[PDB]
């Protein structure tokens, strides 16, 4: 775990998550996916403690899944990361905490926007154009503060995605093994297997 | 464990004029909940038209005031009488404080005067010798309460000219000493209020090219 | 606190000076440490002035309670309750406590219970910061089956000298008498036995 | 802080904020972060301010005994060198600073040391030294090229400053511009951020994160 | 904070000063540290602010059902052994130093209690952080056999002390007496000596002064 | 790993003739990064405003809270809550959580519709009210707000001059500070009409 | 860095019309433990001056040996020893105070409170504080300790202000000074009822009393107190 | 320790336990800590062995270089040069000293030296653990000018007391009388004083 | 500083040492070169605490480079490492030691012999055929262990030392820029450009 980043762009969302799992001096894997689609037009991408990380995630994507099945609906982005944020909040407060923080990406059928909110291990949600939880967004938020426009296409949205990506290679002490990207539009969720 | 440093509280504040400058500061002392004197003051004529204060712990600022006074004696001696522009005055001070880097004098400096063309300047330090001169310098336990409110009205902060629709900033000038006294005595009735080590007395030396002159306010003594 | 308690001819006297302490600040000068758990079974209280009271009040309720049920507790049922109250909750508490009464049997007793939550039964007993500067006097000076006069001279003196060293000792000298007769409360101010 | 300097085609500029402070109390907004060493040398202060302030000073006069003892201007080398030395003399005491020896020579050409307390002495292109450091490279190196030209760079410079200065909560109050030619060093102005935001705002349309 | 209690010939009467404070800054100029218990029974308190609020009000709603269940006006002792057993439950935690004070069917009442639940029983006392300014006023003025007059000028000139003396306590005095076979009378503000200056200047701003960017209506109608 | 100072914002309250005025920044970093300049921290329950400041998962969650219990409250009473009731109801559901707090810095402002009076009153973290004539302030610039507020008031001003007056006090104080700013709102409230105006104020 | 081991407690002074006074009690406690009691904690410079110390007595000892120290010192070399350039309360002051933050300085501290009370040759009162971390200041009344919270309050009734300072007698100011002598007894328990109290007078001179005793105190409404709330025996 | 020095119409007495502790264990229970630093100045030395006994050293040097130059000390000198290096080293010294001597002009003096490195001089003193148990005896019995064979049982019996209880403290009682006479030294063992 | 290596070989002893400088959050340099030429034939490569690293080689450069001044003479890599050695076993026990690990490579021209010292901050001396030192020889020795043989050239050496590098690219957590590699034989000192 590390670094997870956020773009907001006219018509979709996209998730960019490192690859890397290290543990002590020895990176174990280099291909990891650190995201979990919790409903066709939603995705969360998650970093913090190890463990943790994947058990608060999957047990998410549990409580999201039987919503959709019990309604027969899927759960707005709004209404996701709401519940999301009241989980943290109360694990903050418990014997153990849940050190994770997140991304919730996700694509509004009702309102045909896209929608990207970052919460924190303490339960801090925040809506956002873009976003980055660790160390990254110490060198990603002033880079988007230049480069971002509102208006921008998907396509322009993974060139400065890209921009990101290679600042952080260049400036980042640790080797994160490159990123997984993802799409969130009114088409679902898609991978781009090329980065 | 013995400790050596301490807190005697207070808060002093200076203000630059065009051809002259205040400095003021509290006569109260304190040690934790009891006061130690109603009126000590603390604000010092130095010469050469220099007048300064080092609040925080009144022991470090005693022993400061002290060798800088005894800093403008020897410059005379040494250099034929010249006078210690506030300057040069400035860049002494930082040496002294900056001589004890690794044990601090525990205490937020300020001092004022004329500078070479006979213009107001105030000049501030840390506890360690950083300085910068400024039109405006609150210093102290409620420096935080007094500052903000010098550069609204000093240095005419967050204010625009009205109806020119935030794009015409408020024009910078020069306030006469009648308008800063007047800056002076509602900023410490407003810190004396607020803050429990301020109170009792104010004291405020004015510098002008005919010399140091002083004037003295009753503050609440609760 | 100083605090003694003293068997002799005709029952028990219990001792007891008045100063309460807040570090080097006296809370209070006028202190009543003798309290009365039962008619004519009383403590005296040294430590903590809220562990010392809690428990005194929670003794009172239980001999009110028996004496509902069982008619008069002896002194020595009464020192069983403060014990098993302080040795329970001996990791809780900061109390030294000395109990004394007066039966018609038993004539007069002194039970002392210190930090642990022993229970100690004793002709006389000491306790409390101010006690550790008598040890020496009372020892020389104890004897048995005393009258009350000699008693109350006896207490009088030894409180005097653990004031007179302890800072955490002073004001007035309260005294409890508990003979069969009933219950007297005596008080000597500083003039009198500060120059003893 | 946040203080950068970058070489380029034509020269080097320098660039610094103003903000000073005392845990989240700000304590000044208008300080002055370069030490004019001479017409060629400039130094850059990040870290303890009192540290920077007063040993910078002291390097200038170590700068000038030079020039009067061996009849020629320092070195930029030599002078980031007599730097180092003497705060690795106090290294564990200590001291905070964060600098660069930014300069030219005709032996040199353009150049920028980097030089901070604990020893640490580095030649480079570019380097973004302060609390806000890592703000400005995310700017500058997406932007960077050797052949910009002095309006471009001196922008950049000038707007790398500015994004360090809105994210990072411990810089701020005004960008201070420097160009090094060959030539010596040229001052670019005081630029203050509350009303340079907005014209960057308007003009560039960045800073959408931002309500306008 | 600086508290007392006196008790005089057909009855008893409390005080307080008005200052509450968050580290050395003034949170409240005017707050009220005198709380009623039941109508007759009063309650100063020190400390933890909204501790002695909370147990002050916790104990007085179970002191009123209690007054209700046993058809009878509540005694002191009953408040105070409720607030002594509740602060020791809690071992100090709850950081409540509070004078109780009142009137009942068996007579006059004074106390004191602190916040791991010993309880004190006196003629005069007093509590917080000015209560050594305070004792020491108490210590040298009072006296068996007090009126009622007598006893309020005794009360509010420890308060007094507190005030001037005590950088924890400030700004006004709230007294509250409590006679036998009257009314409670709650003198809120009974003096009132620290009153602020008019100020040299007002700061009104012309209109237009502040920057807008957008503006809107708000919608607080359903 | 101060929980009052890792967000940051801030928070002040002001009286008038007959109106009240709450205003706050728009900051939410993460220390010393920031990281969104649209946090808003003044909410509404029908008339009354509640202003928080503090650590932001707490801000939101006593916001949810209060939003649950006065919907209650509106549904049992048959009449929306009022501002002195609503201070009430803080204090008691802050003290409810003594010994594990909401590390927050509420204020409470809003004009009672029965008696037209102007109200406000401030919180600490364990629920202590503070009720005042003239001013409330909160948050990590509570000092420098104090300093502003105390020098720049005055009683009985209109709509009009008071929104200049709690402005000013914001802003002066927010530049003072590191972790305040970012943006600016402030709510008007005269008896029948609320007027939100957002703040141009310096960026870093 | 020291630890305080044998202490003296409170040194209580003020201005009056004339002069000063100052005083304070004659106990050397050792923790709780009230050791001695024949301690003298004002000591007579010349006289004109008087110097009261609290803390630890050790290090009074060694001040009362530098101060013994500087009057034979002043007197060498000098036919107006007696006169003109006699020891003023202000230059034994300075002296003290210099000593004191020297050592603070040095992470060495004499644990002490002092207050140099006296009259100056041109007839003015001289009364200021200095302690262990060097720290000085002046006031119309000025306390140690205890006296800080307890004593300073009563003795500001008299005289609050400067302005205060002619309408007070000497017998008034003696008055407020043995009466807060009483109150510290009462309630500082490191405090001993056997005290000694000086007199510095511009035209009287220096008097000096020993052996003084706290009396007048009010113990009889203790006997009507009882228990700690509920008890009515 | 328990340790005393006690003037008195003829002299002056010094008094002392035997017990050195290491722990609870008794590393020596028949120790002398009443030590010579001249003819008729001698010192009852009470805290850490190690340092009184260094310091005792160097006093006994410091008077007899004395003697060599300005003849006999007097016991005020004795007590000074004891002072100069307790107070001087205070942060690297634990003892507590007893100085008594014997001159003809001021007859029996005794100076007593805590941890600080102050000076006191009293009619009598009384030092060491132990001696917290005999502050209220000492006090109430102690009169001036008293014969020899008062003094030795004023000694006895509070020293006593002092061993009964305090457990740093026992063995023999060691004294030394010092008069115009001479040096007597006097030993008293548990047997005798036990049942006092 | 980080990675520094080493490896002897037939005819040559070759040093490999780390590009990247960081300090916190930020790579602050990716070009350093963290060596220094003590004599013609001889090679010393530093690792450790900021600052002493450079000012400890450059104390030793400056002692060697005045010996072979006044005795017209290069001193042999045995005798330079054994006062290398020496220097900072005096420095252990000083007030404030040189926290400093070090590899020197040199050529002996007298035995026509490449040798190679490992030398730590202790002033811990060992003659080996292939060092490290850091976390760097946790994967480098028992990979050397496997494919070092002792009658090498210097392109299989490279080669052998391009399998290392890959090797810590990617199981390393940090990155480390790459390395700069060395060369050290009868001819002298050289750098190879393109590695
Ligand atoms: C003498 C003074 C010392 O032993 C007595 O034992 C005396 C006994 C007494 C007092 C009043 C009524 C009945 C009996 N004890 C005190 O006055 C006592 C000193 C003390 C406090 C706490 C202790 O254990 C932790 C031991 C001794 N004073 C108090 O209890 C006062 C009223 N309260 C405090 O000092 C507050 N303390 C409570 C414990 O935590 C630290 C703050
Ligand atoms: C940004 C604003 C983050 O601080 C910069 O690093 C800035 C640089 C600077 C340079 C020249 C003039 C002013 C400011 N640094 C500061 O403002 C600096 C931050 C800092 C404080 C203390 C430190 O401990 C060593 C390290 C960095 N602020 C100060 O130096 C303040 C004004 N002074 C003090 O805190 C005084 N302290 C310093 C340490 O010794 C005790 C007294
Ligand atoms: C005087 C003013 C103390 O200086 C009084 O004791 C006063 C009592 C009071 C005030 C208002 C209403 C009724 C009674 N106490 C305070 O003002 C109190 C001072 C205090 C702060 C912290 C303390 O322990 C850590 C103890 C006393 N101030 C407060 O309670 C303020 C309003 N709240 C805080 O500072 C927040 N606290 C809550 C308690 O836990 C720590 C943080
Ligand atoms: C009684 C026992 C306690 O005060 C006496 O003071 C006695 C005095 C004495 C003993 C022998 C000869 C002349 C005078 N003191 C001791 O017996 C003493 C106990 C003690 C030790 C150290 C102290 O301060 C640190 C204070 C009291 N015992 C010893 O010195 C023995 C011989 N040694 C140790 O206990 C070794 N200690 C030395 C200090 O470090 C811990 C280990
Ligand atoms: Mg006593
Ligand atoms: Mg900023």
């Amino acid at each position: 775990m590390d670094i997870i980043l956020g773009i907001r762009v006219q018509d979709s969302v996209i998730l960019a998550s490192s690859k890397a799992v290290t543990r002590g001096i020895s990176v174990l894997k280099d291909s990891d996916d650190k995201t979990r689609q919790l409903s066709p037009h939603t995705l969360m991408s998650f970093a913090g403690e190890a463990g943790d990380t994947v058990q608060f995630a999957e047990y998410i994507q549990a409580n999201i899944q039987l919503y959709s099945i019990r309604e027969d609906y899927e759960l707005s982005p709004q209404a996701v990361s709401s519940f999301v944020r009241q989980e943290l909040a109360k694990s903050i407060r418990s014997r153990r905490p849940y050190q994770v923080n997140v991304l919730i990406g996700g694509y509004d059928k009702k309102k045909n926007k896209p929608e990207l909110y970052q919460i924190d291990y303490l339960g801090t949600k925040v809506e956002l154009p873009y976003g980055a939880h660790g160390y990254s967004g110490f060198y990603t938020f002033s880079l988007l503060d230049h480069h971002y426009r509102p208006d921008m296409t998907t396509e322009e949205g993974l060139d400065l995605l890209k921009l990101c990506v290679q600042e952080l290679e260049k400036r980042m002490p640790m080797d994160f093994k490159g990123v997984i990207v993802k799409i969130v539009d009114k088409d679902g969720i898609r991978q781009v297997d090329d980065f | 464990q013995f400790n050596p440093y301490g807190d005697n509280g207070g808060t002093i504040l200076g203000i630059a004029g065009e051809d002259f400058a205040v400095l003021a500061g509290d006569t109260r002392n304190i040690t934790d909940y009891s006061i130690n004197s109603r009126y000590e003051p603390k604000v010092f004529d130095c010469g050469d038209n220099i007048v300064m204060s080092a609040n925080g712990f009144a022991a470090d600022g005693d022993a400061l005031v002290k060798r800088f006074k005894n800093s403008v004696k020897w410059y005379h001696f040494d250099h034929n009488d010249k006078k210690l522009s506030i300057n040069s005055a400035a860049r002494n001070i930082q040496h002294l404080l900056y001589g004890k880097r690794f044990f601090p004098y525990y205490v937020h400096t300020i001092i004022a005067g004329l500078d070479e063309d006979g213009k107001g300047a105030v000049y501030s330090f840390d506890p360690v010798g950083s300085y910068e001169r400024e039109q405006c310098r609150a210093g102290g336990a409620a420096a935080s309460l007094i500052m903000p409110f010098l550069d609204n009205q000093v240095n005419f902060k967050n204010q625009y000219e009205p109806g020119t629709n935030g794009k015409v900033k408020k024009p910078l000038k020069y306030l006469s000493v009648e308008e800063v006294i007047k800056l002076v005595r509602d900023s410490f009735t407003s810190a004396t209020e607020r803050h429990i080590q301020v109170g009792d007395g104010l004291e405020i030396l004015i510098v002008t090219k005919d010399g140091v002159r002083k004037e003295f306010y009753e503050l609440k003594r609760d | 606190t100083s605090i003694m308690a003293v068997t002799f001819k005709d029952g028990v006297i219990l001792g007891a000076d008045s100063r309460t302490t807040t570090g080097a600040y006296i809370a209070n000068r006028v202190t009543d440490k003798l309290t009365r758990v039962h008619d004519k079974i009383w403590c005296c209280r040294s430590g903590s002035a809220a562990d010392t009271q809690a428990i005194a009040d929670i003794v009172q309720y239980h001999l009110e309670l028996y004496t509902s049920q069982y008619g008069t507790p002896s002194t020595e049922t009464a020192a069983s309750v403060f014990k098993e109250l302080c040795y329970e909750n001996k990791d809780n508490l900061t109390a030294g406590i000395i109990v004394a009464g007066y039966d018609d049997k038993n004539k007069g007793e002194v039970y002392t219970i210190p930090l642990g939550g022993s229970v100690h039964k004793l002709p006389y007993a000491i306790a409390g910061s101010g006690s550790t500067f008598i040890y020496g006097y009372c020892d020389k000076n104890f004897r048995e089956n005393m009258s009350k006069e000699e008693t109350v001279d006896f207490i009088k003196h030894s409180l005097s000298q653990a004031i007179k060293w302890d800072g955490s000792s002073g004001g007035v000298i309260r005294m409890v008498v508990l003979t069969a007769a009933g219950v007297e409360r005596l008080i000597f101010y500083p003039d009198e036995y500060e120059q003893l | 802080t946040t203080t950068l300097a970058f070489r380029f085609q034509g020269g080097i500029i320098v660039a610094v904020d103003s903000r000073a402070t005392a845990g989240n109390w700000v304590a000044s907004q208008t300080v002055k972060k370069v030490i004019e060493i001479n017409p060629f040398l400039l130094g850059t202060t990040a870290g303890g301010a009192a540290d920077c302030q007063f040993w910078e000073t002291w390097l200038g006069s170590q700068c000038r005994l030079h020039e009067l003892r061996e009849k020629e201007r320092i070195s930029v080398a030599a002078a980031s060198k007599i730097l180092s030395n003497l705060v690795y003399q106090y290294k564990g005491a200590g001291l905070s600073m964060g600098t660069m020896i930014c300069g030219y020579t005709r032996k040199e050409g353009p150049t920028i040391y980097y030089v901070d307390s604990d020893g640490t002495r580095l030649k480079g292109d570019i380097f973004c030294v302060g609390s806000g450091q890592t703000f400005a490279y995310g700017v500058l190196d997406s932007n960077y090229k050797w052949d910009l030209s002095v309006e471009d760079a001196l922008y950049l410079g000038k707007r790398s400053i500015l994004a360090a200065a809105h994210r990072d909560a411990y810089s701020g109050g005004s960008v201070n511009l420097y160009h090094v030619t060959e030539d010596g060093w040229i001052y670019h102005g005081n630029h203050d951020v509350g009303e340079l935001f907005w014209k960057v705002k308007e003009e560039e349309g960045s800073f959408n994160n931002v309500i306008g | 904070t600086t508290i007392v209690g006196v008790k005089f010939n057909n009855g008893v009467v409390i005080a307080a000063d008005t200052r509450s404070t968050q580290g050395p800054i003034v949170a409240d100029k005017n707050c009220a540290k005198l709380h009623r218990i039941s109508p007759k029974i009063w309650c100063a308190g020190a400390g933890t602010a909204a501790d002695t609020e909370a147990v002050t009000q916790l104990i007085g709603s179970n002191i009123e059902l209690h007054s209700l269940y046993t058809s009878r006006e509540p005694r002191v002792v009953s408040a105070l052994q409720m607030l002594k057993q509740h602060l020791f439950k809690y071992q100090g935690h709850i950081g409540a130093y509070l004078i109780v004070a009142g009137v009942d069917p068996t007579g006059s009442h004074l106390f004191s209690i602190h916040a791991h639940g010993s309880t004190d029983v006196g003629y005069y006392l007093s509590l917080g952080s000015g209560s050594l300014a305070a004792m020491a006023v108490l210590e040298s003025h009072w006296k068996q056999d007090l009126t009622k007059e007598e006893a309020i000028k005794l009360a509010s000139d420890a308060i007094q002390a507190g005030i001037w003396n005590d950088l924890g306590s400030g700004s006004n005095v709230d007294v509250c007496v409590m006679e036998i076979g009257k009314d409670a009378e709650y003198l809120r503000n009974y003096l009132t000596p620290n009153v602020r200056e008019e100020k040299q200047k007002s700061y009104k701003f012309p209109r237009g002064t502040t920057a807008v960017l957008k503006e809107s209506i708000v919608n607080i109608c359903d | 790993s101060d929980p009052s100072s890792i967000n940051g914002g801030i928070v002040v309250a002001m009286t008038g003739k007959d109106c009240v005025a709450i205003a706050c920044d728009l900051r939410l970093g993460s220390q010393s990064l920031g990281v969104s300049n649209k946090f808003e921290k003044i909410f509404h329950y029908g008339h009354v405003f509640l202003g928080i400041t503090g650590l932001a998962t707490d801000v939101t969650t006593l916001n949810e809270m209060f939003r649950y219990k006065t919907n209650l409250y509106k549904l049992k009473e048959e009449r929306a809550i009022e501002p002195e009731t609503f201070t009430q109801l803080v204090s008691s559901s802050l003290y409810e959580r003594r010994f594990g707090p909401y590390f927050v810095g509420p204020v409470v402002a809003g004009i009672n519709s029965k008696s037209g009076k102007p109200f406000i009153a401030g919180f600490d973290l364990i629920g202590c009210i503070d009720e005042a004539k003239d001013f409330i302030v909160s948050g990590t610039a509570s000092d420098q707000l104090f300093g502003m507020c105390e020098s720049l008031y005055e009683p009985n001003l209109e709509p009009e001059d008071l929104f200049e007056t709690i402005s000013q006090a914001l802003l002066n104080a927010a530049d003072r500070d590191a972790l305040s700013g970012w943006g600016a709102v402030v709510y008007i409230i005269k008896k029948d009409e609320v007027v939100k105006r957002y703040l141009k104020m310096r960026q870093d | 860095t020291q630890q305080p081991i044998v202490t003296g407690t409170s040194v209580i002074s003020m201005k009056y019309d004339n002069g000063v006074i100052i005083a304070a009690d004659n106990l050397g406690s050792y923790g709780s433990l009230l050791r001695f009691n024949g301690v003298e904690r004002l000591i007579p410079v010349g006289d004109n001056t008087v110097v009261g110390i609290s803390g630890d007595i050790s290090d009074m000892q060694h001040i009362e040996r530098l101060l013994k120290d500087l009057v034979t010192e002043n007197a060498y070399d000098n036919p107006l020893a007696d006169a003109e350039e006699a020891l003023e309360p202000s230059y034994i002051f300075e002296y003290l105070a210099t000593v004191m933050y020297q050592r603070r300085s040095k992470m060495n501290p004499l644990w002490n409170a002092i207050i140099v009370a006296g009259v100056q040759s041109n007839g003015d009162q001289f009364l200021r504080y200095v302690n262990l971390l060097g720290v000085t200041y002046s006031s119309p009344t000025l306390a140690t300790g205890f006296g800080a919270h307890m004593a300073n309050p009563l003795l500001r009734k008299v005289v609050d202000r400067e302005s205060d300072i002619p309408k007070t007698t000497v017998q008034v100011a003696e008055e407020a000074i043995v009466n807060a002598m009483r109150v510290l007894y009462y309630r500082d328990a490191r405090s001993s009822r056997n005290f000694s109290l000086a007199i510095i007078d511009k035209n009287t001179g220096l008097t000096f009393k020993k052996n003084l005793q706290v009396e007048n105190m009010k113990w009889d409404f203790a006997k009507d107190i009882k228990g700690y709330g509920t008890q009515k025996i």
